[PDB]
């Protein structure tokens, strides 16, 4: 039945390298909360998002979901001296019974320039790399980002936290998982009320029938 | 050496319109014709600028 190509190239574009680079926005975003060396020094100033800083620049699209794995290197003496293969695993409950999350939801498997690391259960061993991902996705061993955690006030600091897993939210892009010549083709959809990009999660295309 | 028409006021009344300098009094007088030279711009810079472009040439017709 009707199914969305598979994707079978790599993005040579990041998600956050979509903008011209020698051209300013016509926003601002917010330099500098203080005057500086304390004693009440409180300004508030503003500066264009251009060129020289990308990373505050506005964008219309965000990476994809993110569920952290814990990060295994292949060198062992790195690894930690201890027995972490289920009890430091990502897993899921269901009905008061753990399955482990593998491979998950789609990730890149490390960063670019480490290649040493591999997902604990994020990626199909047969030990396959997502690596072509990382321009639309979060890398699975690490967190998607920050939120603010608190009201910053005269009296209180800003404070932030690490955002481990993040669902779906408006706005996000994402690459499915790669297909392998070893690997699977289709699997069924479950028959329920409702799904979510059905497309299966060890690769391939999900079908109703 | 005296003006020909004049233009009638849009307004709710009006009274003997015709127009007190002399001449015809008109609702849709001879319209107005509007006439410019297009500006033509000096040589930009060779790195973008968001500015609007001050520097022309000289011209008339």
């Amino acid at each position: 039945e009707n199914v969305p190509f598979h994707s079978s190239y790599a993005h040579s574009q990041s998600l956050d390298r979509l903008m011209n680079p020698l051209i300013d926005q016509y926003l601002y975003y917010l330099s500098k909360t203080i005057n500086g060396s304390g004693q009440n020094q409180q300004t508030l100033k503003f500066s264009v998002a251009g060129p020289s800083n990308m990373a505050v620049q506005g964008r219309n699209y965000i990476p994809g979901p993110s569920y952290r794995q814990q990060r295994v290197s292949t060198t062992v003496t790195q690894n930690n001296n201890s027995e972490f293969a289920w009890p430091g695993a990502s897993s899921w409950a269901l009905n008061g019974r753990n399955s482990l999350m593998n491979p998950g939801p789609a990730m890149a498997s490390h960063k670019e320039g480490e290649d040493r690391f591999f997902p604990l259960s994020g990626s199909l061993i047969f030990i396959t790399n997502e690596e072509e991902i990382k321009t639309t996705n979060p890398v699975a061993t690490e967190s998607y980002g920050q939120v603010a955690t608190n009201h910053q006030s005269a009296q209180a600091q800003a404070q932030t936290g690490w955002v481990q897993n993040q669902g779906i939210l408006p706005g996000m892009v994402w690459q499915d998982r790669d297909v392998y010549l070893q690997g699977p083709i289709w699997a069924k959809i479950p028959h329920t009320d409702g799904n979510f990009h059905p497309s299966p999660l060890m690769g391939g295309f999900g079908m109703k029938h | 050496q005296g003006p020909i028409w004049a233009k009638i006021p849009h307004t709710d009344g009006n009274f003997h319109p015709s127009p007190l300098m002399g001449g015809f009094g008109m609702k849709h007088p001879p319209p107005q014709i509007l006439i410019k030279n297009t500006p033509v711009p000096a040589d930009p810079p060779t790195a973008f600028n968001k500015d609007k472009l001050n520097s022309f040439i000289t011209q008339y017709s």
